[PDB]
């Protein structure tokens, strides 16, 4: 559960992300696939080569969803309903993979925003991604 | 562990690392991001705020010893199990730290490296370091599993 | 996140528990201490010997907080705010220990209610306990 | 592992188990309680409701093979690692099963034994069975750690 401070922290960080959300989305996926190659098994139809345009388009979609989540921190289950349907009912993604992606995203954000990525922002973003991951892996409709 | 080209890239990156700064930082963020970890360091003084934790002199000094321990690991990548056997028993039998926490600190260290090096901590480099920290985590978990 | 089916399963199951909640609370803690003896280091001031009155008394309080929880499934963070303060701010309990007690409780319920403890009820209860655990390990005020 | 005391206790309890039935129930409960585990069995057919999973004939058949594998483990408690070496390779190299899932199945099995035996599944025996299933889970996870 996010504090008021957590939600303020998440917004402030995503505000610093700004127009680069798509790029960071792409890089987080790239790092996930490279560091944790068993994740690539959910993407057998993807071109997963280095710099693949397909990964970049998918990273943009992943970042737009998170941008959506940040505007609805008080009702993630309502905002993410359709994505839970996809990741929990259809794809049946093991939760461990959400931890791998969440970590890849913290790595990406920390590398690009060294002055904003304070320890408290890091703490808040980790809780936020865990919360998102819980929604996306839960069957609740 | 790693191919010879991998150990080479990893060793050469590691020579760039300021162990004082990075170890203080990593231990600090462990206690801030995963706040229950503070239980194991309760004699360290005030850990009630993020600034308190990161300014805490004992946290800095211990984070530096953690990284020296890791630096030692970096020299024995084919024998992490033996290298970390004594610490494995210490964290299990004396400190009762759940081994899940070993992976958390390993990940926090990767995040700290990225924060401190930006572009230079490339995805290929980070992937090799993921293999290292997972190997250290497993070596430290050996006296349970 | 719980579905409406999960919530009816939780309330129906805990209704079946009824006046045995205290007893089952104590037996969950006993099974936890016995099977996972590192959890005992959270209670160094207790007498933890077999059938300790202290453990039985502590089991009743744990059961009563779950009863409260069952009545507030749509707002666990509000309902359990004081217990979160105790477990996340004061005691600093590692989340692993919540999984151990949650499991001990499932083992306890399964053995006393073999007919009512169906795969569906088992699933809902597990979700419910995970959500309680998340609340009690999160610092959110 | 266990003392000779604990081995005979666990052995005698295990003799009461209806191996088939318990296997089906445990595998079924894993798929219902941790639903992402269904992905590994998507060839099994209908897994859309709890009833469908439990009554799925392939789930029941496979649950029997899982439990027979456990009963063999019960005979080899001093060398769980070697006993499970081929299954460790299979679940890692071909199946890509994350090892956390091994612990979940071991726990679900424990819950199933409790359900089927009630008070006979005593706190003491449950504790010893937690050692067996953590043992089997560790042996299956050998080819990563
Ligand atoms: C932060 C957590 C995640 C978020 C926000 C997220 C978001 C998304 C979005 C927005 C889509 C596109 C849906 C569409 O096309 O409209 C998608 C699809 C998908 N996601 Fe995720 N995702 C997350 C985690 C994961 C993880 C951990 C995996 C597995 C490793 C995964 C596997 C997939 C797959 C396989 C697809 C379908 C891709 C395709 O066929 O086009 N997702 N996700
Ligand atoms: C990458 C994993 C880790 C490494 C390499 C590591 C390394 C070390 C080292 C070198 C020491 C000093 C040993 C000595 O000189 O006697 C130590 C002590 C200690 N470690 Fe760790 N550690 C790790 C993970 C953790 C985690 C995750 C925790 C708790 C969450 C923890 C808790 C402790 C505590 C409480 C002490 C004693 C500190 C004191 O004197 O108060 N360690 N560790
Ligand atoms: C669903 C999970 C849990 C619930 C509902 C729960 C509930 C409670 C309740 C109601 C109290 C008493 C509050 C009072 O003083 O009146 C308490 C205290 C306490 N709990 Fe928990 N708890 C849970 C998990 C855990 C776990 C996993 C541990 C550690 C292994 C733990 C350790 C403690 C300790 C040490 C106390 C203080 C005992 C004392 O001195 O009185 N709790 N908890
Ligand atoms: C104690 C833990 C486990 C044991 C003892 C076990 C045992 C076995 C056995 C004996 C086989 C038969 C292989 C053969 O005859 O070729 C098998 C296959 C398999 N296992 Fe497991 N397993 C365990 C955990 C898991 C888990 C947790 C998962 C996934 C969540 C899983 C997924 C699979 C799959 C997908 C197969 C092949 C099924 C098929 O024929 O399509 N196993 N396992």
């Amino acid at each position: 559960v996010l504090s008021a401070a957590d939600k303020g922290n998440v917004k402030a960080a995503w505000g610093k992300v700004g127009g680069h959300a798509a790029e960071y989305g792409a890089e987080a996926l790239e790092r996930m696939f490279l560091s944790f190659p068993t994740t690539k098994t959910y993407f057998p139809h993807f071109d997963l080569s280095h710099g693949s345009a397909q990964v970049k388009g998918h990273g943009a979609k992943v970042a737009a969803a998170l941008t959506k989540a940040v505007e609805h921190l008080d009702d993630l289950p309502g905002a993410l309903s359709e994505l839970s349907d996809l990741h929990a009912h259809k794809l049946r993604v093991d939760p461990v993979n959400f931890k791998l992606l969440s970590h890849s995203l913290l790595v990406t954000l920390a590398s690009h925003l060294p002055s904003d990525f304070t320890p408290a922002v890091h703490a808040s973003l980790d809780k936020f991604l865990a919360n998102v991951s819980t929604v996306l892996t839960s069957k609740y409709r | 562990m790693l191919t010879a080209e991998e150990k080479a890239a990893v060793t050469a990156f590691w020579g760039k690392v300021k162990v004082d700064e990075v170890g203080g930082e990593a231990l600090g963020r462990l206690l801030v991001v995963y706040p229950w970890t503070q239980r194991f360091f309760e004699s360290f003084g005030d850990l009630s705020t993020a600034d308190a934790v990161m300014n805490n002199p004992k946290v800095k000094a211990h984070g530096k010893k953690v990284l020296d321990s890791f630096s030692n690991g970096m020299k024995h990548l084919d024998d992490l199990k033996g290298t970390f056997a004594a610490l494995s028993e210490l964290h299990c039998d004396k400190l009762h730290v759940d081994p899940e926490n070993f992976k958390l600190l390993g990940n926090v260290l990767v995040v700290v490296l990225a924060r401190n090096f930006g572009k230079e901590f490339t995805p290929v480099l980070q992937a090799d370091f993921q293999k290292v920290v997972a190997g250290v985590a497993n070596a430290l978990a050996h006296r349970y599993h």
